[PDB]
């Protein structure tokens, strides 16, 4: 299938996240996401079709993880944005205060600021820490999602925040928006992986 | 360009200030490292901010003197905290939970109000304060914050 971030995907049959980004580890094929999305050998499916399996992941401390798929699978340096796509063309971390947009299933294509970094966030399965924050919205099923600058610099998938009764939290101002992401970098680095871009 | 149209709905960022906008965002990067080795110890962090009228600018915080810096184009803002202060604060959260905290959603440094700050589900600032003492930081240092919603992972 064509594997592309902000799409999304089931593991086991049973749960739903989003595509993170497209990336290689030599010549295996593979794409990122929330590690809290899965545990290592679940099966990830695309539209119906097993596309490969949860290499590894961390969760909690991190909320990382990598699915390494068939050769089959066709990887596109692209960012799903509504019926568009936005093009990664890198990973340069953007600092504080930076305009940054996500991707995700469940809320489509959101755009907010990067409010802090290095937050350390409690949630109930364990603490994870060294995510940063953004205020653009985003809701359940939107996790693994791809969060990328306006020029196409992959920034990090999304893991959490502080959603409402209707599953997010675009009901409330950006003003108090608590979303949080993984950092990419940290992860193409951890699985010594290497980003498509275009 | 499909993109331009999300930053003018979130972000009230309109086409003729996007240019400058992005300016600002390429500063703040490339400069950075020159900002932070420039203040030292006396450093206490950098973002990008928007002003009333628009525009944006890269503001670098200080808890020394230094009043500017060689870099133009940065407005500098003394404040009371030094980064290496704030941090070790931070270091005391992350180990007094390192130790569950119903009610506390998250903590971080927050160059932006020189203060770590702390946020608690709502009408939760009791265990936010309880959290702070039994880690023995300094209250001063920081700032809790009311959150709405439950945090969670999603």
């Amino acid at each position: 299938a064509n594997i592309v971030g902000g799409i999304e995907y089931s593991i086991n049959n049973a749960s739903l996240c989003s595509v993170g980004f497209s990336v290689t580890r030599g010549a295996t094929k593979g794409f990122v996401t929330a590690g809290h999305c899965g545990t290592v050998n679940a099966t990830a499916r695309i539209g119906g079709a097993v596309v490969g399996t949860f290499a590894a992941r961390v969760f909690p401390g991190n909320d990382r993880a990598w699915v390494s798929l068939t050769s089959a699978q066709t990887l596109l340096p692209r960012v799903a944005n509504g019926s568009s796509f936005v093009t990664v063309r890198g990973s340069t971390e953007a600092a504080v205060g930076a305009a940054v947009c996500r991707s995700g299933r469940t809320t489509g294509y959101q755009c907010g600021t990067i409010t802090a970094k290095n937050v350390t966030a409690n949630y109930a399965e364990g603490a994870v820490r060294g995510l940063t924050q953004g205020n653009a919205c985003m809701g359940r099923g939107d996790s693994g999602g791809s969060w990328i600058t306006s020029a196409g610099q992959a920034q990090g998938v999304a893991s959490g925040g502080n959603v409402q009764s209707n599953g997010n939290n675009c009901g409330i101002p950006a003003s108090q928006r608590s979303s949080l992401f993984e950092r990419l970098q940290p992860i193409l680095s951890q699985y010594g992986l290497s980003l498509v871009t275009g | 360009p499909q993109l331009k149209f999300a930053m003018q709905r979130d972000l009230g960022i309109f086409p003729t200030q996007l240019p400058q906008y992005l300016q600002t965002e390429k500063l703040a990067r490339t400069q950075a490292a020159a900002i932070e080795r420039e203040f030292g110890a006396q450093f206490a962090g950098s973002w990008i901010e928007r002003n009333e009228d628009g525009s944006f600018k890269l503001v670098a915080a200080t808890s020394g003197a230094r009043k500017s810096s060689t870099l133009g184009g940065v407005e500098v803002r003394n404040v009371r905290y030094s980064l290496k202060q704030l941090q070790s604060a931070m270091e005391q959260l992350d180990a007094g939970a390192n130790a569950p905290l119903d009610g506390v959603q998250s903590w971080y440094v927050d160059p932006r109000s020189n203060a770590v700050v702390v946020k608690v589900d709502d009408g939760a600032t009791d265990a936010g304060v309880d959290f702070v003492a039994l880690s023995g930081a300094d209250s001063a240092q920081v700032r809790i914050e009311s959150s709405p919603g439950k945090l969670q992972t999603t």
